[PDB]
């Protein structure tokens, strides 16, 4: 099925063409206009008052990466290199060691933020939950190496976006 | 981000309906952002037995 | 049903399809060389070169095809082959709603004759072809270089250009200008290792010698 | 509530349509040849549309 | 003595530098659909003083909003090079600020550093519309620790 | 093999069994496919490697804490079809997916076996045996597969000179090539000579010949000494393995002239068990009585 | 269903031996497609958006070709205007909603 | 096999002949893409360099190719003259900012691991 | 990003010469070095106004491959965001288009 | 049978001056083919 | 939060930091590996 | 535990330090070299080995779906204590 | 060399050149083009510098991701100096100014800032220091900036033995403030040359050159503890050299003849502007003051850089000044000055 959206040609009597005249030379869908904008003006005003307020998220947001630990303190992260061989911009780089415990953490875990595009592909890779997409998006630097992070500052953020991150993944690992 | 009724009229007048109806904005009505958690479903080759991959 | 995953099978398309693909082989044995319709029901016909001009006007123009809209055009690389590239052709018909590609095949020198006139949505296309992989276009309008970038190099496309090009460019101060440099990456790109060495479907198996 | 809004302030109006109206037509059958698709197509008259068809 | 004087005088011009930058847009990608957004009634970047709208003659801030290629190059460079000073440059976006994800291109630079000096780095794929706001906010923060005057009349 | 799993009882575990610090040992990843017993009674040799109880607790092993310590145990790594047994030395450096692989040669042995390095990031992670079929057939020794570690340590990258003390400082390769061309031009005939090391190559070696002999040096000479009595060097009869690696499958009785090659060419030793094996070789050696 | 194709979910890979392996196959080497091109068109907002995706049969796709609604747009746009004013041209590429992104490709 | 289809040109001669009127386009040209892209290149240090890139591909003995390269010239001629390319794009021909290259052995050697 | 050499007997417009290459990434060279699972947000950046379309489009091709259908539920759920993708996309094309002609408010 | 102007052309493709590779590139570098040997853990 | 106490364990950060990028606080990336192929000492005793 | 370089610098968990000469230093002047304290080398030892009275004990590191794949490690040595390989919580038979 | 110091890559920007500059004030004139030469073969700068960053921005594009890691210093500090030259190999001075600052004498930015500078660097332990210097710095000269130049060379070299100091002579380039300097002075009514100006020989050399040698000398083996002096290919008089550049500039030239005195009285009109003077006294006591001739100082191309003729790239330079009449000319319409050869 389809509808014609313009066939409805006009009629052509006295009063038609009387409405037709009035409109064109007494400016009427001009004034329709203009009275819209007018109803506009008198609204309320759609603004939203950063940085005092923020706008609407959810549990999802995808946003700084960052490096989790589990209960004991001890890291996530056995260096499976699963996040390394999944992000499509290969911005993630992995070195391994066994540690002087034993466990097989990396020497080298650094997230390219400049490469990043901030998929969520990592954590949904991540078979420990170890790498994960935090909520903030508020790191925006004034240097190109600032943002480069490195496997001490993954650590950091997962330290101090931890809270956060606990729950929403409480909140949201039942859909994942 | 409602309005006084004598405004609320010339905003309505001005704009040829009753837009008190649904504006632009969104109260209280939105959904709640602490729903419980839901249990997802699951797929139809979930039973342990006829599901062999060959078929 | 007993298959919910499995994509549904129609036989149908694929009968009648095969019934047209015999229609155009027997219209057309001059330029046509192998017609095979894909189990998902998409016919394709492999043509000679010289049959560019001729068979796609017997799509465009013959009353029992009915084909006027170019879907798109492309060349494949693969540099096993004798004549490397091969040209896909994809249109669609509106009288008898379906999609059907012809392709045929032409190396590096060996030009082949532009569409165009057949088709005057090839035009851009067939521009892409000559500025990515380098098939010149007998007799085309216009074939300068469509896509890439000014006084540009090659023809990216082509399996054996590198991934990163060869070179970039920036600011340099000393000339006061956007400047070309041979590459220099600061991090290389990782060349991983996929395609696991244990066969994944035995019905493709080549035959061996 | 706002799609009829965006349509009054523009549909009708004398120097949006003045502006807009019969300004470069494409002819339905050079439309088809031209590759062209989509509303383009639709705005020309061929009944086309992949999600029916 | 004259650092009162000349203090408050260049805290003034700063000031007023800082209530009053005028983007030069410049989107290239999807980051300029979220600029777009951004400059959209809920933000509102309209508040802040900003603009949006701005002719390449007078502005004072450029995003650049997007993938930046080799063809675009020599048309930014001589878009920022006529740009009057003072002129801070923001690149949005992972492709902007460096590669991105078309990083390994062949026809995509690596950076809008290599090709122009960037003053904020707004990380993001998109960065969201408040993220780029933020990374206003943040040069207007660094236009207010602006010590020219002082500078002249310490050299 | 299926999409998803029913068993839906607890799994078992099996505690580990260290057997060296050359192959990294989880017994619970094992699946009891026997090659690592196979491997060690007819390749190696040594019939230590085993099984042990019955049932599902069967666990494949050495019952006593033994020390499997042959010159082809680290093979066992590559027969293994799962992670129970792996590389020590290598272990979790590298995602295998990563590291791109290099085909080269073996020089710690003459035998020469074909392998292939593995290397991530421009960094040697590990050296895994080539098939061949008339070297090495696809195993290699733990000398060969173990000694990437050495080109991590101790190395020589840029140019020394002795220094007014006596001591070997850093310096620019100018002044290095500027003292050597100095009393290499001072000297001639045969007061200049060269000994070739053990792991040299032979373009060196042709390139320091014809260097040395523009010189009239005629003193190239090297570690490993033969007897240059009689033909010496001048026939390729003399001083070669003439009947190829593969020609002992088809021997019938071997003479070994005082030597252990289970540790002079562990390669061409398992070339001659599995020759003793199937062929049944009859070996007999004159010297040392090494086992 | 099929866990060979899309991941399983996160309760049977930290469980279910299949699952786990299925899943590091999938996020490490991806479901190889079987060998075979389609050209796959549908009704996107801007036009009939189509993929000439051609696989060879192994993880890795071939060579992948975007059709964009813009591009024979673009390329018809010279006969769009043929004597209509520059302000005609910039309301012709308004309704040729060509964004930039897609027939640049 | 050996026999071939042609693009324009059937034999050396007309091909000789296509690069010709090449060289001469490039000629009449350097002069006026001096004096309107505002070159800093001299109108002889323009001349040479057209000359040094004709030399360049001088091994190139197959008919075909000489289509190739004469007609990709053509678009190079093209995008001069119209003013598409820009000055940059020209200088993109002589190396500036490149530094140079050394050619011997010894050198080769004393910089680093290369052939 | 464009570039339109126009050729003018002042206003007519006698022959246009649009320039696209000015935002040219080698996203068709990119996809065949990275799988399908990772080439999928290519198409997610290639048309960003459409996001969802174009992966509608570019998952629907992968699973024909596959012989594969998608359970129901991810059908409805793929047609209800690519008709939010549609309203989206709209919403670009007559918004800007009225902001090139001088309406600001819509 | 397709007659399109067939010149015999005995030497051998010379297409390195198309390709665009610079000259050190197509000259220095040394490419050798082979059948890659299967991993010896698989 | 005061409703909804988060989860208190040892490694969270007892302050909250702000951005510190500009300020002498930034981070600065670097190498976070040990050193790969690694140099022969030079003798200590006299060449002869 | 973190610990000071002869230089001044702070150690990491992996061990990195630039040395005394090592011209890539200047980068931290003016800033700080980012380490994080919690170190999960000890941070894990501390911990309590757990005396959990059976042959073959399973590991999930806590938390259920939100832990790690769950494992069975094995009680068997007397003279170790068995530990999964994930979160590294050290198991041993309570004194058989 | 250390190991994190052994040259690595092709010359470009990410290739390790084993290099790790210092270059003093590096926010000006050459300090800018060093950089370059400095950034493009690849080395960890750390350039410092006293004014705001902002002017510092247009060094960001000339270096990769990771090196010109920028410093603030401060002239009157020794422990300013330590911090930017604690790990470095070589040390490049080039802090100069050219008119007096009403805090900064003229004498304590160019002997005791370099004698500071050579002092911290050598107990440091910078391998090789570069200070730069003008030729024509005499103990004697009536012009105030080559008598402090002389005393701080003199200075540099005690405290410093193996440094290499550098004097080039008058140096022009895009922001040259000797060739614009010649060309704005149009805007002073006609051009006042000193009686006419007939009787002053000057040698010129491009700032790439000068730029160039200094990364030469970084390079070069030998060039520890020697004096090279910069000096162009050819020499002008000074009146012929003012008309080439005005005919190039395509601006009338009206020479105005001038007593010393008279443009000493000019030039302390001018030192009195609060910000960056058009002229001073000492510039005019510097431009009558022809560059001399040092045959036995080591030049310029012995270090293996080749000259460029004034002739070639004063397009450039002189381009902007040129007006849309002749603002379409090209170089060949100006033939060469007359250069008073040896
Ligand atoms: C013609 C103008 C006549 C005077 C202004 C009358 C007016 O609009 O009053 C607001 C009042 C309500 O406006 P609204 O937008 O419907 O308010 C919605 C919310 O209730 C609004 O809720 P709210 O909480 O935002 O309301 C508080 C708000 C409401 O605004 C006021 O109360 C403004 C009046 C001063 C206080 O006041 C403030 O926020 C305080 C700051 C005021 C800023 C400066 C205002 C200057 C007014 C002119 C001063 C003299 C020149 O207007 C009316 O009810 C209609 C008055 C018509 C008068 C016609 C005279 C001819
Ligand atoms: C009514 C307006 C009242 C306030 C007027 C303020 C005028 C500010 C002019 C622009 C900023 C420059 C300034 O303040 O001093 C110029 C001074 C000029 O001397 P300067 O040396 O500081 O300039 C910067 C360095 N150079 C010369 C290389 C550009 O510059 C600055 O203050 C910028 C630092
Ligand atoms: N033709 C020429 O220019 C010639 C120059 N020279 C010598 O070259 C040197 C530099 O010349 P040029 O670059 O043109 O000079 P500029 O004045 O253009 O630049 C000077 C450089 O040093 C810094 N600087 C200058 N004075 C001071 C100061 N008092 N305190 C701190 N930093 C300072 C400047 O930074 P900031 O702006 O922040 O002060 C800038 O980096 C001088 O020693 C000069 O005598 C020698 C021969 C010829
Ligand atoms: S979101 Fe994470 S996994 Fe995806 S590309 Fe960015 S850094 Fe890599
Ligand atoms: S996927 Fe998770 S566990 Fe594996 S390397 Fe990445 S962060 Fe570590
Ligand atoms: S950074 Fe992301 S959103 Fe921005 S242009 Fe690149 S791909 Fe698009
Ligand atoms: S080779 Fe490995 S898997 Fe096979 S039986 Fe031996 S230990 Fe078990
Ligand atoms: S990868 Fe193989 S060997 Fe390793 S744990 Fe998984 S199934 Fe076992
Ligand atoms: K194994
Ligand atoms: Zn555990």
């Amino acid at each position: 099925t389809y509808k014609f959206v313009n066939m409805r040609e006009p009629s052509m009597d006295m009063k038609s063409v009387t409405d037709r005249a009035a409109q064109t030379l007494l400016w009427t869908e001009l004034v329709r206009g203009l009275g819209m904008t007018l109803s506009y003006l008198f609204r309320e005003p759609a603004t939203i008052n950063y940085p005092f307020e923020k706008g609407p998220l959810s549990p999802r947001f995808r946003g700084e990466h960052a490096l989790r630990r589990y209960p004991s303190g001890e890291e996530r992260c056995i260096a499976c290199k699963l996040c390394e061989a999944v992000c499509p911009a290969q911005a993630i780089t992995i070195e391994a060691e066994p540690r002087a415990d034993g466990s097989r953490r990396t020497t080298r875990y650094d997230i390219d933020m400049t490469k990043c595009i901030y998929c969520g592909f990592c954590q949904e890779a991540c078979p420990v939950d170890a790498i994960v997409e935090g909520p903030n998006f508020e790191f925006s630097t004034e240097t190109h190496e600032e943002l480069l992070y490195n496997k001490e500052k993954l650590l950091n953020n997962g330290d101090k976006w931890e809270a956060e991150i606990a729950a929403n993944i409480q909140a949201d690992y039942l859909y994942r | 981000a409602s309005a006084t009724r004598v405004i609320q009229l010339l905003r309505n007048w001005a704009s040829g309906r009753d837009l008190q109806a649904k504006l632009q904005l969104r109260y209280q009505e939105i959904s709640k952002r602490t729903q419980p958690p839901p249990k997802l479903p699951v797929g139809p080759s979930h039973k342990l037995s006829n599901n062999y991959y060959c078929t | 049903d007993t298959r919910p995953t499995i994509r549904p099978r129609n036989d149908v398309v694929h009968k009648q399809l095969s019934a047209f693909g015999q229609y155009v082989a027997e219209i057309l044995p001059k330029y046509v060389q192998q017609v095979q319709v894909s189990c998902f029901n998409e016919l394709e016909i492999f043509i000679h070169p010289d049959g560019v001009i001729p068979v796609l006007t017997f799509l465009r123009d013959h009353t029992n095809a009915q084909f006027k809209s170019l879907a798109d055009l492309t060349a494949v690389d693969v540099p096993t082959r004798q004549n490397r590239f091969e040209i896909v052709y994809n249109l669609l018909s509106l009288r008898f709603n379906s999609q059907i590609r012809v392709k045929t095949y032409t190396d590096e020198l060996t030009p082949i004759e532009s569409s165009v006139t057949v088709y005057k949505a090839a035009n851009w296309y067939e521009r892409e072809i000559w500025d990515m992989f380098g098939v010149f276009f007998a007799n085309h309008p216009d074939l300068r270089r469509i896509l890439t970038g000014y006084g540009f190099e090659g023809h990216p496309f082509r399996k054996d250009f590198p991934l990163s090009g060869y070179v970039e460019l920036r600011y340099d101060d000393e000339v006061k200008r956007v400047v070309a440099e041979p590459v220099e990456l600061a991090q290389e790109f990782r060349k991983f290792d996929l395609n696991s060495p244990w066969e994944a479907f035995p019905a493709y198996r080549q035959p061996p010698e | 509530f706002r799609i009829d809004e965006l349509e009054e302030m523009l549909t009708n109006n004398r120097i949006w349509r003045n502006r807009t109206v019969d300004i470069g037509v494409v002819t339905a059958e050079d439309a088809l040849n031209y590759g062209f698709s989509g509303v383009m197509l639709r705005g020309s008259g061929i009944q086309w549309d992949l999600r029916k068809t | 003595r004259g650092e009162y004087v000349v203090a408050k005088l260049d805290d003034l011009v700063n000031w007023a530098r800082r209530s009053s930058l005028w983007p030069m847009t410049f989107g290239l990608a999807c980051c300029a659909v979220e600029m777009m957004h951004m400059a959209a009634p809920r933000y509102d970047m309209d508040r802040f003083g900003v603009v949006f709208r701005a002719s390449p003659r007078q502005s004072d801030v450029m995003i650049v909003a997007g993938t930046l290629t080799n063809k675009m190059a020599p048309a930014l460079r001589k878009v920022y090079d006529q740009m009057p000073e003072p002129r801070y440059v923001v690149s949005m976006g992972s492709c902007a600020n460096g590669g991105g994800y078309y990083h390994y291109s062949y026809s995509v630079v690596r950076g809008c550093d290599r090709i122009v000096p960037v003053d904020i780095y707004v990380p993001g794929c998109p960065p969201t519309a408040e993220a780029l706001l933020y990374g206003i906010l943040q040069l207007q923060r660094k236009i207010k620790r602006e010590k020219r005057l002082r500078i002249w009349y310490r050299r | 093999g299926s999409d998803r799993s029913r068993f839906l009882e607890g799994k078992r575990a099996v505690e580990d069994k260290n057997i060296g610090p050359l192959v990294k040992t989880i017994m619970t990843r094992c699946i009891q496919c026997t090659r690592c017993i196979r491997f060690a009674s007819e390749i190696a040799g040594v019939d230590d490697l085993g099984t042990t109880g019955r049932g599902n607790d069967m666990q494949v092993g050495t019952y006593i804490e033994k020390m499997f310590m042959s010159e082809l145990s680290g093979n066992i790594i590559d027969i293994c079809p799962v992670g129970a047994l792996t590389s020590k030395p290598y272990a979790f450096t590298a995602r295998p997916w990563e590291t791109r692989k290099t085909e080269s040669i073996d020089v710690m042995d003459a035998v020469g076996s074909n392998i292939v390095v593995s290397t991530r990031t421009g960094e040697v992670m590990r050296i895994l045996p080539r098939m061949h079929e008339d070297i090495n057939e696809e195993w290699i020794s733990d000398k060969t597969r173990f000694a990437y570690d050495g080109l991590k340590r101790q190395r020589l990258t840029q140019p020394m000179i002795r220094n007014e003390k006596g001591l070997l400082t850093y310096t620019t390769w100018e002044d290095a090539l500027s003292r050597v061309a100095g009393m290499l031009q001072s000297f001639q005939g045969n007061d200049v000579a060269a000994i070739a090391g053990g792991l040299v190559d032979a373009e060196a070696l042709v390139a320091l010949k014809d260097l040395l002999n523009r010189v009239d040096s005629d003193s190239l000479c090297t570690e490993e000494v033969f007897p240059t009595a009689g033909a010496g060097t001048d026939l390729r009869s003399n001083y070669l393995l003439n009947t190829t690696i593969a020609g002992v499958e088809e021997a019938d009785v071997i003479l070994l002239v005082g030597t252990n090659p289970r540790f002079e060419a562990p390669l061409f030793n398992a070339r001659i068990r599995k020759s003793w094996l199937h062929n049944d070789l009859k070996v007999a050696l004159i010297g040392s009585p090494v086992d | 269903d099929d866990a060979k194709v899309s991941p399983p979910k996160r309760a049977e890979m930290k469980t279910s031996m299949e699952s786990l392996i299925h899943h590091f196959k999938l996020y490490t080497e991806g479901y190889q497609v079987p060998p075979g091109a389609t050209y796959t068109a549908i009704e996107a907002p801007k036009g009939e958006f189509g993929v000439y995706l051609v696989s060879d049969g192994s993880s890795r796709p071939y060579r992948c070709k975007i059709k964009a609604p813009g591009f024979a747009h673009l390329a018809g746009l010279d006969k769009m205007s043929k004597g209509h004013m520059l302000a005609d041209v910039v309301a012709i590429i308004g309704t040729q909603d060509i964004v930039f992104g897609e027939v640049d490709r | 096999g050996t026999s071939v289809k042609p693009i324009f040109s059937r034999d050396m001669n007309e091909a000789k002949r296509r690069v010709r009127e090449l060289y001469r386009a490039w000629y009449r040209e350097v002069p006026n893409t001096v004096h309107l892209f505002q070159l800093d290149i001299s109108v002889k240090q323009g001349r040479d360099k057209v000359r040094e890139m004709f030399m360049k591909n001088a091994h190139v003995t197959d008919p075909r190719v000489v289509d190739l390269l004469v007609i990709k010239g053509k678009m190079e001629l093209e995008e001069t003259i119209n003013v598409w390319k820009q000055r940059t794009h020209i200088m993109r021909f002589f190396h500036e900012t490149e530094a140079p290259r050394p050619t011997d052995f010894l050198s080769k050697f004393y910089v680093g691991h290369d052939p | 990003v464009l570039r339109l050499v126009m050729e003018l007997s002042g206003e007519m417009v006698r022959k246009c010469d649009p320039h696209i290459g000015l935002l040219h990434r080698g996203t068709e060279k990119l996809i065949e070095y990275k799988t399908y699972l990772q080439a999928l947000p290519y198409f997610d950046r290639l048309d960003y106004v459409s996001m969802m379309c174009n992966e509608q489009a570019y998952s629907l091709a992968v699973e024909k491959l596959l012989n594969i259908q998608p359970p129901p539920r991810a059908q409805w759920i793929r047609v209800l965001f690519g008709e939010i993708t549609r309203l989206l996309n709209h919403i670009m094309a007559v918004t800007t288009h009225a902001l090139d002609i001088g309406a600001m408010t819509p | 049978t397709q007659d399109t102007q067939l010149i015999a052309v005995d030497e051998k493709l010379d297409i390195t001056t198309l390709t665009g590779v610079p000259e050190e590139h197509i000259k220095t570098r040394k490419v050798r083919i082979f059948v890659p040997a299967r991993n010896n853990m698989q | 939060p005061t409703t909804k106490p988060p989860t208190a364990r040892k490694y969270i950060w007892t302050n909250h930091k702000f951005n510190v990028s500009g300020t002498p606080q930034q981070y600065v990336p670097y190498s976070t590996t040990r050193k790969k192929i690694q140099e022969w000492v030079p003798p200590s005793t006299p060449y002869k | 535990g973190v610990r000071t370089s002869p230089t001044g610098e702070k150690v990491t968990h992996t061990g990195q330090a630039y040395d005394d000469g090592d011209y890539r230093r200047v980068r931290f002047s003016d800033r700080q070299k980012e380490v994080n304290e919690n170190f999960a080398i000890d941070l894990i030892a501390e911990q309590p080995v757990s005396e959990v009275g059976s042959r073959v004990i399973s590991c999930d590191g806590g938390g259920g779906a939100l832990g790690h794949p769950r494992v069975y490690i094995n009680l068997d040595k007397e003279t170790k204590t068995g530990t999964c390989g994930y979160c590294g919580l050290q198991f041993r038979q309570p004194h058989h | 060399l250390h190991h994190a110091l052994i040259p690595h890559g092709k010359g470009g920007r990410s290739s390790v050149s084993g290099i790790v500059a210092t270059v003093f004030g590096a926010t000006g004139f050459l300090g800018r083009y060093v950089v370059n030469h400095l950034g493009r073969m690849g080395s960890q700068v750390i350039v410092p510098y006293r004014c705001e960053p902002y002017d510092t921005m247009h060094l960001r594009p000339m270096g990769d991701l990771g090196q010109i890691i920028f410093m603030e210093w401060n002239g009157k500090d020794k422990d300013s100096i330590r911090k930017v030259v604690e790990h470095s190999n070589v040390v490049i001075n080039l802090v100069g100014r050219e008119w007096e600052t009403k805090n900064f004498d003229f004498e304590d930015v160019f002997v005791k800032i370099p004698h500071a500078i050579a002092q911290v660097s050598k107990e440091a332990g910078v391998e090789k220091l570069i200070h730069i210097s003008h030729l024509n710095a005499d103990i004697k000269s009536p012009s105030r900036y080559l008598r402090s130049k002389a005393v701080g060379e003199k200075e540099v070299r005690a405290a410093f033995p193996e440094a290499t100091i550098i004097k080039p002579s008058d140096i022009f380039g895009r922001e040259d403030r000797f060739l614009n300097y010649f060309a704005s002075m149009r805007w002073f009514g006609g051009v006042p040359l000193i009686s006419l100006g007939k009787e002053t020989v000057k040698q010129p050399v491009y700032i790439v050159d000068v730029s160039k040698g200094i990364i030469n000398a970084i390079k070069d083996p030998d060039a520890k503890g020697k004096t090279f002096a910069f000096v162009g290919p050819n020499r002008y008089l000074l009146f012929d050299l003012v008309q080439y550049i005005f005919a190039v500039a395509y601006r009338p030239f009206l020479p105005y003849p001038l007593p010393h005195f008279a443009y000493r009285w000019v030039g302390r009109l001018f030192e009195v502007s609060p910000f960056e003077p058009w002229t001073t006294r000492d510039k005019v006591e510097r431009v009558h003051m022809s560059d001399m001739t040092l045959p036995h100082l080591p030049g310029l191309e012995d270090l293996g850089i080749q000259a460029t003729p004034l002739e070639l790239k004063a397009i450039e330079v002189l381009r902007r000044h040129r007006t849309y009449r002749w603002l379409t000319s090209e170089m060949e319409d100006v033939k060469p000055a007359k250069t008073v050869n040896i």
